[PDB]
RNA sequence: AUAUUGGCGAGAGACCGAUAGCGAACAAGUACAGUGAUGGAAAGAUGAAAAGAACUUUGAAAAGAGAGUGAAAAAGUACGUGAAAUUGUUGAAAGGGAAGGGCAUUUGAUCAGACAUGGUGUUUUGUGCCCUCUGCUCCUUGUGGGUAGGGGAAUCUCGCAU
RNA sequence: CGUGGAGGUCAGUGACGAAGCCUAGACCGUAAGGUCGGGUCGAACGGCCUCUAGUGCAGAUCUUGGUGGUAGUAGC
């Protein structure tokens, strides 16, 4: 039963539970809509669930029902949302007919967040960066410091400058 | 989000009594059990012992000055959990994460719009 | 046994050092008696320094480098959101460099757009610094008219005199290698090519193994046919990077960690 | 500036650490030739090493007026070790080609060593004095 | 997973045995694989390595170097290969120790005992 | 072996005559028998494309919009013979920078975008050659009985033109492309006075970010016609091209306009160019013009060099077979070529001429020339005693 | 069938890990002390490979200065890392028969201080998962999923690109 | 709150640097403590549910070890 599973996952070491310093428990399950391990939010403890996911740029409406609880292979019935904010929201509302207000509202919120996350193309389209984050290991740092000091010591910059000056102004102007 | 003004009720660490005077005494707080100890009797002019009074407000508890709760992140998968709580939680990269993974984590955080508490860690532009 | 090993070798070192001292004293005495033996020994013994153990046209100058036919025009700018350190370094760069007009990054003028505007504005070379922390970390020079770009890593920086109004004299050394001589020619062209003899000002770019030191001094010739010098200005190092043939196209050198493994063959 | 500086070090020397510190402080900041001459004079008791920190039960001598402290001493062994180290530093500088007349002890340090005796490590650095150069109108 | 009760899966016991193993056992320990070209010929993967054998270095800083074995240092669990030496700053040449497991045998020094061992190990000649 | 090296810094052809194992970097190794420059014209007129008509003649296409016919003679200076080069005839005024300058805007970088030759090979004995340019002007030059080069006709193409590969797997069709220019198949009339476009490529669907996939083919290599029945109207042609965005696009006119399979050779769309066809066993499986002599993509092994320093080898499925000269190449590989099906010519900004063994991926020759290398041709592989 | 802290030979630990574990991880019942019955410790680790600093030079002897191997000598046979008490040099501050701490503010020095940069609806052009015709393939069958071939924008803001 | 070890768990972290240490750095919790910023370091360790104890030091004229004032003093 869901209640037994809900109790077994609240306590008794649910696999995906993150103990944040604030005390909030964060769920890392991909199918979760809020990412938090709470009631009516964890897909495992809820026979009926709805979430929005996307492999490619297309956004899908993943939903779960008790019918496929016996068949974990094809539990979710994803449907394409025909990417467009207004019509996608209308389609989500139509699909989630008579569903809980919580599920509908949070699915719409997840879809909106994912759609606005697609703006990442803006950063990729207008980046023209000349820095490209570079990491330097401490071992490389040591070889770039002690060797530099040795080169400076062996260079004899003052002596070289004096020799060059004594040569330039000894055979011409 | 105009969150309530953060009030700490205290900004000085509750250093242990006589910690500065004696080196062997650690700064970690430890209640004085001495019956005749003046500190145990909270005499005037002595350090202030910790107590329930200094409790931080629930709404402002665990809130950084930027107004975002800190959350440790170990990889991209962990960072993905903050997709729906970007405005309330700030990603924090662990000290053991290498530069190779750190750059990838930072890129994904920027793509998702998740603020990074400690950027520029082991990474040079 | 740790104690046995420590004790046995402690006595061995003392005896070896005493024997070496006695032999050296006797050899010095014999050399004083017979100086020729010192010459014979020196002819066969060498200090084997790292330098001693090295492991082994006309259109180019006029095309990919500046010349005295026309005065160079150099464009100076800093990275986006640059801190005060970048401007402080640019203040020194403008004084050192000739005809430098500092500009502020506008956060959106692409490198291609910058090059196009410079062509419109008739700018010879573009110098852009890099700044990650609150210190200068990288220095880049590009010769805009079909010239290459040189990226330099600045590691050391610190700042006993005041430079005069006379143009410093440019001197170069240790540029035998084809890769090195290219950097030397770039430094000669970017720096002023019309020094003033009066003022006794010298600007030098010296490299020993691979790091190139930027130092400035004031020199005077003495009666002993020897010239002294005094510190004048900052002191910092540079390290070429990727030596791109174009503005940002094909890379020539691309100094990577793969190098420095041989501990020699410095470029 | 390592180019214009030379250093000499002495470690694991069976010498009185307290007297070594006093003589090092006395000879600190003095010119190489002047320091050597002062040490040589001390060898003959012409001048006395001023003792400031470790100066318990020290008599009053007229030679102390030079350094402003009446208490003074003549540590033969410590001064001998100091002058030997200075000679080693001068030889190193000569090998480096530095001008001896312009050398001065820019930094001299002494510290304890592994142990009833109290051996100490002594290290000093000799640097050529900076020379100013006139500008041009 | 082990099944015999006469074999102990103890790290301490294995470490003690390996370091205290005699020269006769160390001979079996110092075994190197044969080049696939030789494997097709003799139908054997690995054989004991001796002085007269010729081996090729496939791992380490000296990769791609091949030569005859000057000696077999059973005490140090390493072997020396001709033309693989470290030139000291004094001009002296010192062979570089190499573990047989990191070297590939290019040729084998045939003998009556070697041929008998090859035949016993299922090989062909 | 005897090789000719094109120098851009000096604008002269340098001849390399050395045996296998030569290495100028280390004195202990063998040194080249002889090396010297020939036909120096300066950086302004450096050689762009080269082709060996015969053992005693060759044709060059300099960057100054001039195509020259060069006579080759052999004479003694061990006791080896050096090569002397002389010019018999040439044709100039083959470049038009006006067409390319107008395209400077909207480009990637280097607003100059100077015109240059992209291909120089015979049309086929025939005495006819094709000289294409980045400006889209395709010129046909024929060596007549008078031994003087004459421009038979001039043809236009949609600039910019990064490459122009002809078809010769009979078992006059060529494919050309460029920045933001789809691959097009063009047929040339026998008279060579006009051309005809017959097929054009179609861009693949959008990427994950719902953004048009950039199109920038750099090289192409034709294959034999696909087997089986052919549909009416659709042509029967197969060709694989390498794009600057690291997309191993495979095309089949029999299937459709769109590529039937596109694979990312390297992540982050690393720059790539200098496509080549080779075999793991080092065989002359490529035609005279380099087209693969096969009717299947499963047997296609190619060599592509990135712009920074590396040279990559890829199979028909995009899998990487290993780098070439990873520990020796320290600069961009401007030009590569497979000679005789086993020798792999290499060169670039590193100012070094390298010969690699395809089968063993082992360097064989290393000769220092000083000037950057843009084209290498091996006249012969005969060793010298 | 029963016992077993000795002996030989084996298999294991929710055991300790160089001030712990048998007194003894190493020259441990060894040095050492006792006329003697007896008592009884301290001590592990360089580096992968000694490749253990070639050679020049100041040095009654010990240590240094150059120079050099090694990724590192910020690993020197006093060697895996180098904590507190303590001692020396330098920089800063304060001090008439000592000081330290707390509430509270001014000052030098010093640190942090976007690799933030767009959003909305309109106005052109080119594409696509968009319009149209013909198709292929998965489950089960649903308010579905995946994927090709031929045509276009003058219907086109359904998204993307300028 | 913290530590030694164990079962499970993060298809965890880590030679592109795990532990420890230093830090006139900041953040979080009233605190036990935890996180991150910078330097040395080099190869194991951690997020969380439970089990387990040779589990937390300011003293015991405490034990083992190291270092000072007295003091360059008495003294030889």
């Amino acid at each position: 039963s869901d209640e037994i599973v809900w109790q077994v996952i609240n306590q008794s070491f649910c696999s995906h539970r993150i103990k944040a310093p604030n005390g909030q428990n964060f769920c890392r399950n991909e199918y979760n809509v809020t990412g938090l391990c709470t009631r009516q939010s964890c897909p495992l403890a809820n026979s009926k669930y709805a979430t929005v996911k996307c492999d490619n740029g297309k956004l899908y409406l993943y939903m779960k029902t008790p019918e496929r609880a016996h068949t974990p292979a094809k539990l979710w019935e994803r449907i394409k949302l025909s990417k467009n904010y207004t019509k996608a929201l209308q389609q989500i509302d139509e699909h989630l007919l008579h569903w809980s207000k919580f599920f509908r509202h949070k699915c719409k919120q997840r879809f909106t967040k994912l759609t606005q996350v697609m703006i990442t193309e803006r950063r990729l389209a207008l980046r023209e960066e000349e820095r490209h984050y570079v990491g330097v290991a401490p071992k490389v740092k040591r070889r770039e410091q002690n060797r530099e000091r040795k080169a400076l010591v062996a260079a004899k910059i003052e002596k070289a400058i004096e020799k060059e000056l004594m040569d330039r102004l000894k055979s011409g102007a | 989000l105009p969150h309530p003004k953060i009030v700490k009720k205290h900004t000085k660490k509750f250093k242990r009594h006589h910690s500065d005077r004696y080196h062997r005494v650690a700064e970690n707080w430890r209640k004085q059990k001495g019956i005749d100890s003046v500190v145990r009797r909270r005499f005037r002019g002595n350090i202030s012992q910790p107590k329930i009074g200094y409790g931080s407000n629930k709404k402002t508890k665990f809130l950084s000055p930027s107004g975002h709760k800190t959350f440790l992140v170990a990889n991209v998968k962990d960072l993905e959990t903050l997709t729906m709580h970007t405005k309330t939680y700030a990603a924090e990269i662990a000290h053991n994460i290498s530069a190779k993974n750190r750059v990838v984590i930072l890129a994904r955080a920027k793509a998702l719009g998740i603020k990074v508490t400690n950027p520029k860690g082991r990474l040079a532009l | 046994n740790k104690l046995k090993r420590q004790e046995i070798f402690a006595d061995i070192k003392h005896e070896k050092n005493k024997e070496r001292h006695t032999m050296r004293r006797k050899r010095a005495k014999e050399e004083r008696e017979n100086p020729e033996l010192r010459e014979q020994r020196l002819k066969e013994n060498v200090t084997q320094t790292i330098e001693n153990t090295r492991v082994y046209e006309d259109d180019l100058m006029r095309y990919f480098n500046s010349n005295s036919n026309e005065p160079p025009k150099i464009f100076l700018t800093t990275n986006v959101n640059a801190k005060k350190s970048a401007y402080e370094f640019a203040n020194i760069l403008i004084e050192i460099l000739p005809n430098v007009t500092f500009v502020k990054r506008k956060f959106g003028y692409k490198l291609k757009e910058i090059s196009d505007i410079c062509i419109k504005r008739n700018f010879t070379d573009i110098v852009i610094i890099n700044e990650d922390k609150k210190k200068v970390t990288g220095l880049t020079f590009i010769h805009l008219p079909e010239g290459p770009t040189f990226y330099f890593k600045l590691s050391s920086f610190v700042e006993h005199g005041r430079p005069t109004s006379h143009i410093p004299e440019l001197i170069l050394n240790n540029f035998q290698t084809r890769l090195g001589q290219t950097v030397g020619r770039l430094f000669q062209s970017i720096l002023p090519q019309n020094p003033d003899i009066e003022g006794r000002q010298v600007i030098t770019l010296h490299n020993q193994r691979d790091y190139i030191f930027f130092r400035r001094h004031r020199y005077v010739f003495k009666d002993n046919e020897r010239v002294g010098l005094q510190e004048l200005g900052p002191q910092f190092t540079l390290k070429l990077k990727r030596l791109q043939r174009g503005i940002k196209e094909e890379t020539e050198w691309e100094h990577k960690p793969e190098m420095d493994k041989e501990k020699k063959k410095f470029y | 500036n390592p180019a214009k500086s030379a250093s000499a070090r002495g470690s694991y020397l069976r010498v009185s650490f307290k007297n070594t510190r006093e003589t090092a402080q006395a000879i600190n900041g003095w010119e190489l030739t002047k320091a050597q001459k002062y040490l040589e004079q001390v060898l003959d008791h012409q001048r006395a090493i001023p003792f400031r920190r470790f100066n318990s039960s020290i008599g009053r001598t007229a030679q102390g007026k030079e350094f402003g402290v009446t208490k003074a001493r003549w540590p033969a062994k410590s001064v001998k070790f100091v002058q030997g180290l200075l000679q080693n530093a001068a030889a190193n500088a000569e090998a480096k080609g530095l001008d001896a007349t312009k050398l001065y002890v820019s930094h001299i340090q002494v510290n304890q060593a592994p142990k009833e005796s109290s051996p100490s490590h002594i290290e000093l650095v000799v640097t050529e004095k900076e020379e100013a150069v006139a500008k041009a109108a | 997973a082990k099944q015999s009760l006469d074999v102990s899966s103890d790290r301490r016991k294995a470490r003690k045995a390996y370091f205290t193993a005699p020269s006769s056992q160390r001979r079996v320990l110092l075994s190197a694989p044969l080049s696939k070209e030789l494997r097709a010929q003799y139908g054997i993967k690995a054989l004991p390595i001796r002085r007269d054998d010729e081996v090729l270095v496939v791992r380490g800083s000296k990769k791609g170097q091949e030569g005859k074995i000057s000696s077999v240092y059973r005490l140090k669990f390493a072997v020396q290969v001709d033309k693989v030496t470290k030139e000291k700053v004094n001009g002296a040449s010192v062979p570089i120790n190499l573990h047989p497991s990191k070297l590939v045998i290019t040729k084998l020094h045939l003998d009556k005992d070697r041929k008998a061992l090859i035949q016993r190990k299922g090989g062909k000649l | 072996m005897r090789l000719l090296v094109s120098c851009v810094d000096s604008g002269s052809i340098k001849e390399v005559l050395c045996n296998i194992g030569t290495d100028t970097s280390v004195q202990s190794a063998l040194q080249p028998f002889h090396v010297a420059p020939h036909l120096a014209e300066g950086l302004k007129a450096y050689v762009d494309r080269m082709w060996v008509i015969s053992e005693d003649e060759a044709i060059l296409a300099r960057n100054s919009g001039v195509v020259e016919l060069v006579k080759i003679s052999k004479h003694l200076k061990p006791k080896f013979d050096i090569s002397e080069f002389e010019i018999t005839s040439s044709v100039s005024d083959l470049f038009d920078d006006a067409k390319l300058e107008s395209l400077s805007s909207k480009s990637v970088k280097r607003t100059k975008l100077v015109d240059g030759f992209v291909t120089l090979c015979p049309i086929k004995s025939n005495n006819t050659f094709v000289a294409a340019t980045k400006s889209g002007l395709l010129h046909i030059i024929k060596k007549g009985e008078d031994k003087k080069l004459i421009k038979l006709a001039s043809l236009g193409l949609k600039a910019p033109v990064e490459f122009l590969q002809l078809y010769d797997l009979e078992d006059y069709i060529f494919a050309y492309g460029g920045e933001e220019n789809l691959i097009k198949l063009v047929e040339i009339d026998s008279s060579f006075q006009s051309l005809k476009q017959i097929w054009e490529a179609k861009n693949v669907k959008n990427d994950r970010l719902d953004m048009r996939v950039p199109v920038w083919p750099m090289a192409l290599r034709f294959l034999e016609p696909s087997p089986g029945k052919t549909e009416k109207g659709k042509l029967n042609y197969q060709f694989a091209a390498i794009t600057r965005w690291s997309h191993l696009t495979k095309y089949s006119t029999q299937h459709g306009r769109k590529p039937f399979a596109q694979i990312d050779l390297l992540p982050n769309r690393e720059p790539l160019s200098q496509m080549e066809v080779f075999d793991a066993k080092g065989e002359n499986v490529v035609s005279s013009l380099g087209n693969f002599q096969s009717e299947t993509f499963n047997e296609l092994n190619v060599i592509t060099t990135d712009y920074k320093k590396n040279v990559f080898k890829f199979d028909g499925n995009g899998r990487m077979l290993g780098k070439v000269g990873r520990d020796d190449i320290t600069g961009s590989s401007t030009y590569i070529h497979v000679h005789d099906g086993k020798y792999l010519l290499q060169g670039g900004l590193d100012r070094y001429v390298r010969i690699f063994d395809i089968k063993t991926n082992k360097m064989l020759v290393k000769v220092y020339v000083g000037s950057r290398i843009n084209f290498i041709v091996m006249l012969d592989d005969v060793e010298i005693e």
